[PDB]
RNA sequence: AACGUGUCGCGAUGGAUGACUUGGCUUCCUAUUUCGUUGAAGAACGCAGUAAAGUGCGAUAAGUGGUAUCAAUUGCAGAAUCAUUCAAUUACCGAAUCUUUGAACGCAAACGGCGCAUGGGAGAAGCUCGUGUCAUCCCCGUGCAUGCCAUAUUCUCAGUGUCGA
RNA sequence: GAUGUGGCCUGGAGGUUAGGACGAAGCUUAUGGCGUGAGCCUAAGAUGGACCGGCCUCUAGUGCAGAUCUUGGUUGGCGUAGCAAAGAUCUAACGGAGAUAUACUCAACAUGCAACGUUGGAUACUGGAGCGGGGAAGGAUUUCGUGCCAACGGCACUCGUACACGAGUUGUUCGGAAACUGAGCACAACGUUAUAUCGUUUUGUUAGGAAAGUGAAGGUGUGUCGGCGGAGCUGUUCGACUUGAAAAGGGGCAACAGAGAACCUGGGAUUAUAUUCCAAAAAGAAAUUGCAUGUGGGA
RNA sequence: CCAAAGAAGGUGUUAGCCCAUUGAGCCAUAAACCUGAGCGCCUCAUGAAUAAGCGAGUAGCACUGUUUGGGAAUG
RNA sequence: AGACCUGAGUGUGGCAGGACUACCCGCCGAACUUAAGCAUAUUACUCAGCGGAGGAAAAGAAAACAACCGUGAUUCUCU
C-alpha cells in the first residue's frame, strides 16, 4: 500500500540494491570462490516482512 | 564547545547537491520546461536546495520538486526562473 | 474450519522491527520487544538458552570501539614525547 | 596533481580553507563525469582528488585541537578544558585513585617507617 | 520368434575410497592484560574508477596522519616518479576523522518528527549607498533526563520548628 | 554360556628392516596360489599419480546384514495413476530456426508432424454483488521500455508477474505529522518486593503533595500618538524594558474509517506519475497562512 | 662442502648446501618498570643521640523455620 | 531586624544507570532421578531465577587449636 514509515522503505531499499548478480570480473580474479550470488531474493519466493 | 573539528562554510553546497540525471525523462524537461534534474542529499531540504543552486551555479530556481527514490536517493526537479536557460547551465555544468 | 481456511482469516502484525536489535519482535500493542525487552533499559538474557546469548554477545558484531581501546590498553597508552 | 603533506602543513589556516575548497570543487565536477560517460584518465583522478581532501582536514583539525590545547593548557583554564580535549584512557582508570593519593600516609606511619627502614643484609 | 535371464568387454548415472588439510578439539605457558555518559556492547544506513555478498572503513568512509620498510597493487583500468623522502606497497602505532541509533539522557516515535535557551550561517522581501543590513521562512553547533554527592567571592527562599529583636 | 589361540583384520606410537617416478595409497577381476577359516600373497589394468610394506612391542573412537537404525544416492512400481469444476474456439495474413525439411523411384495424397506471438475478421463468455474501475491490510519493484528463452510458469510459448539491461513515484491546499480527544497505556512520583523485570497512575486526573518560571494591574524607561499653555514642558492613549493580583490537581503517547483539514477544472503532459507536471497569454481560474511596505482611517 | 646452524616451512618428484629460517651482535626509544631504597639542584618532611578504659536491641535465651557430619540443637 | 534548626529552588564541579558474567561474592531455589513402591531422606544447600565485582575474587591478623616437651593471621596441596 501507500504507506510506509520511511526507514522501512529505506530499508526495502537496500534489499534492492543488493539484489544483483555478481559482476562478471570478479570471477577472473586470483584466488576466486565466488560464481553466483547464494543471497540473491525473489518477492514470489522469500518475504522480507519489514 | 564540545566540538573542535573545523567545518568549512564554503563547501556545504557542494554535499546539498550532488549529480545532475541525464535519462531520458531528465533531458526531456531540460528543453520544453527549462527544468534540471539532480540528484541531492536525502536529508537536504528544498529551501537549502534553492541555496544551493545560486551558491553553486548562480541561478534562480523558481520551484524545487523533491522525491525519495525507490533506491534510497533523493532527487530534485529544480526549474529555473525564466531569465536563465536550462540548457545553457546545463552546457556549463558539463552534461549537455 | 480450523487449518487451511483459518490460515486467510490472519491479518496485520503481532510483531514490526525494533529500534534496538532489528530483530522483527518489537509487540507492536505492547510496546515492547520480545528479543532485547526493549524499552526496558536492560536486554534479555537467560541461561536456560546459551546459544542464545553466544549470538548477541561481544564479538558477534563490529566492536568499533572495543578494538582502539584494546589497542591502547595493550600498547600502555602510548603518547608522543 | 595533489597535495603533499609537507607544504600542507607551512599553510595557513586561510589558504587550507582555500585549497579545500578548490579540491570540493574539482571533486564535484568529476561526479558529473561519472554521471555522463567519462574518459577513464578522470575517472581515475578522483580517488587522488579524495585523498587530499582527507589530507587538508587531517591537518586543519590536528593544527586545531593542537591549538586549543596549549590555550586550555593555562593555570586558570584548565579546570574548563572540553571534555574531547581531555586524556581518554579508560573510565576506570580516570576514576582511579592517583599514585599522590594511593602513597598517602598517615604521621604514626610516616615515623614508623622511618625509625625502622627495611635494610640490606646479608649471612656469611 | 519376442520379451526376459546369465557372463564378459566398453560406456553412462552416481560421488564412496585413498592421498591431500590456511579447520576443529584438547593440554600448557607468558603479561605496566579487562569496556561504557570523554556515549560502550549491540543494531541500522553508507563508503571503491569498476564492487552483490564478505572484509575493512565512516561524508577525511576498501581509508587521513606518523614510524619503520623499499618497489608494487593486480580481474581490468588508472597512476607525478622509477623513486632519500615529499605519493609505491606492506607492517605497526602515539596524531586525527568517526553518519542514524543504542544505558540513550530536551520531548517523542511503524514520525529520518517537534521544542526551550544560547552561539552562528544563508538570506532575490523590505529599508540603505550592484554594496551593506535584514522581517517571516530555512540550515548548523552547544546546553537542556532522573537521582545522588560536593559546592555557592558565601546565591534566592519556606515553616502557628526553636529563639531573639 | 566359559575359556584358549607365536589366531585373522583396522587407525595411531616406540623400535627394527625394507619398498616407490623403471610408478606409492586407493580402485577393478572367469589373476591364480596359499590357509579348515578369519584372511594373506602374487598376476593384469589397454587404472592411478605420491607415498608406503613386513616383523617385535605399545595403544585405541579397532571388524556390521537387519536396530519401523542415521545421512547421501539409487531403485521396481512406470512412460503407469493421472494432468476431466469455472462452456470455446475458428480463419487468413504477418513474424519466427521452429518448413512446403526426401537416396533411388517418383505430378501432387499415400514420406517434416504437432505446436507458437501479433493484427484483421468470425464466434462466444464475464453480465455492474463483473476474469470492470479505484483503495486499506499484506506484499515491495511484481510497474515501464528494450533484449532474451539455460532453468521456471506441472502441456506449450517466438509469450511472461521468468532472466538481463536501462528507467520510472514531482504537492503551500491530497493522506500523515506538526496540532484533538476515546477505549486504553504507563514515564515521573510514591509504595512494595531478597530482587522492579511489581503495583497505583480519568469516578477531574500523579505524588505526605513545596511539580505554575505564566503573568491583571501598578511603579519605572523607550518608541507611535493626543490635548493644554508658553521645536521643547506638564498630563495622557497604545506597543517594547524593568512590582505580583489569580491560575489547585507533573510529563507524555494511543484514531491514515471518530474530531480536524486553505484547489479544481483543461491539456497534444509520460514508454511508465499526476486535484503532485504545464511559465508570461504560467491552459489557467482561485483559496489560505507568516512576515513586511505603501495607501486610507483611528491611537 | 657447511655445521655453536640436521629445524619440522617453501620451491613443478623424497633438499643441511635453491629460498626462507636457525646465532653472536647492531640501531632506535613518551611515560611507567629495574639499578648504593640509581644520581644532582630547589622545596618540604622526618629519625637517632599515671591512672583509666578497649565496639549493646550486641552477645545470649525462648518459639518457629532453615542449614550442617555437628548428634538435649553446626551456623 | 536577625540567627540556627529543618526543608526547598537554581547556578557550578562530579558520580550512577548499560555491556561482560568462564572463574568469584550475596540471595532465591526445583524436579526428573535413587531408595527396585513412597512421604523423611537423595539428587542438592545443584539447575533455572535476581543482584554485584576483579584480574582473580572471597578469606585474613585469634573472643583460634589443643590438653602437648605444646602450636600461632588467611589461602591452597598431600594426608
Ligand atoms: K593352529
Ligand atoms: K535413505
Ligand atoms: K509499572
Ligand atoms: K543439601
Ligand atoms: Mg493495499
Ligand atoms: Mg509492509
Ligand atoms: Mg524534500
Ligand atoms: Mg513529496
Ligand atoms: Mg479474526
Ligand atoms: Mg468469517
Ligand atoms: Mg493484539
Ligand atoms: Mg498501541
Ligand atoms: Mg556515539
Ligand atoms: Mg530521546
Ligand atoms: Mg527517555
Ligand atoms: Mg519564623
Ligand atoms: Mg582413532
Ligand atoms: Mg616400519
Ligand atoms: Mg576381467
Ligand atoms: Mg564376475
Ligand atoms: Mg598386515
Ligand atoms: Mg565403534
Ligand atoms: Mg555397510
Ligand atoms: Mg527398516
Ligand atoms: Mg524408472
Ligand atoms: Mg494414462
Ligand atoms: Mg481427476
Ligand atoms: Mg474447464
Ligand atoms: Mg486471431
Ligand atoms: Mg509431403
Ligand atoms: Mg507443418
Ligand atoms: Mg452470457
Ligand atoms: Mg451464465
Ligand atoms: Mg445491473
Ligand atoms: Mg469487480
Ligand atoms: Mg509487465
Ligand atoms: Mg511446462
Ligand atoms: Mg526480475
Ligand atoms: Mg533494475
Ligand atoms: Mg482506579
Ligand atoms: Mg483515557
Ligand atoms: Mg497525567
Ligand atoms: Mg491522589
Ligand atoms: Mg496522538
Ligand atoms: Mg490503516
Ligand atoms: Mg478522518
Ligand atoms: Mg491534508
Ligand atoms: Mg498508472
Ligand atoms: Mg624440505
Ligand atoms: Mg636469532
Ligand atoms: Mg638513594
Ligand atoms: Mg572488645
Ligand atoms: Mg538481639
Ligand atoms: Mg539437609
Ligand atoms: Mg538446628
Ligand atoms: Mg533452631
Ligand atoms: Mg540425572
Ligand atoms: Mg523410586
Ligand atoms: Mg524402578
Ligand atoms: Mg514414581
Ligand atoms: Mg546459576
Ligand atoms: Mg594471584
Ligand atoms: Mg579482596
Ligand atoms: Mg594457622
Ligand atoms: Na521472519
Ligand atoms: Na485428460
Ligand atoms: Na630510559
Ligand atoms: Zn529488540
Amino acid at each position: 500500500g501507500r504507506f510506509k514509515p520511511l526507514a522501512v522503505k529505506k530499508k526495502y531499499a537496500k534489499k534492492m540494491n543488493q539484489n544483483k548478480p555478481v559482476p562478471y570480473w570478479i570471477r577472473l580474479r586470483t584466488g576466486n570462490r565466488i560464481k553466483w550470488n547464494e543471497k540473491r531474493r525473489h518477492w514470489r519466493r522469500t518475504k522480507l516482512n519489514y | 564547545s564540545n566540538r573542535v573539528t573545523v567545518e568549512s562554510k564554503d563547501i556545504a553546497a557542494f554535499n546539498v547537491i550532488r549529480y545532475p540525471l541525464t535519462t531520458d525523462k531528465a533531458m526531456k524537461k531540460i528543453e520544453e520546461n527549462n527544468t534540471l534534474t539532480f540528484i541531492v542529499d536525502s536529508r537536504a531540504n528544498k529551501t537549502e536546495i534553492k541555496k544551493a543552486m545560486r551558491k553553486l551555479y548562480q541561478v534562480k530556481a523558481v520551484k524545487v520538486n523533491t522525491l525519495i527514490r525507490p533506491d534510497g536517493l533523493k532527487k530534485a526537479y529544480i526549474r529555473l526562473s525564466a531569465a536563465h536557460d536550462a540548457l545553457d547551465t546545463a552546457n556549463k555544468i558539463g552534461l549537455v | 474450519t480450523k487449518g487451511t481456511t483459518s490460515m486467510g482469516q490472519r491479518h496485520g502484525r503481532t510483531h514490526i522491527l525494533c529500534r534496538r536489535c532489528g530483530r522483527n519482535s518489537y509487540h507492536v500493542q505492547w510496546e515492547r520487544c520480545a528479543a532485547c525487552a526493549y524499552p526496558r533499559a536492560s536486554r534479555r538474557r537467560y541461561n536456560w538458552s546459551v546459544k542464545a546469548i553466544k549470538r548477541r554477545r561481544t564479538g558477534t558484531g563490529r566492536c568499533r570501539y572495543l578494538k582502539v581501546v584494546n589497542r591502547r590498553i595493550a600498547n600502555h597508552f602510548k603518547t608522543p614525547k | 596533481h595533489h597535495m603533499k603533506i609537507k607544504d600542507l602543513r607551512e599553510k595557513s589556516k586561510d589558504d587550507l580553507l582555500k585549497t579545500l575548497t578548490e579540491y570540493k570543487k574539482e571533486l564535484s565536477q568529476l561526479r558529473v563525469v561519472q554521471q555522463t560517460g567519462g574518459a577513464e584518465t578522470r575517472l581515475g583522478r578522483i580517488r587522488p582528488i579524495r585523498k587530499s581532501i582527507a589530507r587538508i582536514l587531517t591537518v586543519l583539525n590536528q593544527n586545531e585541537r593542537s591549538n586549543l590545547k596549549m590555550f586550555y593548557a593555562d593555570r586558570k583554564l584548565r579546570c574548563k578544558t572540553p571534555k574531547v580535549l581531555r586524556t581518554k584512557l579508560t573510565h576506570r582508570r580516570r576514576l582511579a585513585l592517583k599514585e599522590n593519593e594511593k602513597n598517602r600516609k598517615t604521621s604514626r606511619q610516616m615515623r614508623q617507617a622511618h625509625k625502622f627502614p627495611k635494610r640490606v643484609y646479608a649471612v656469611k
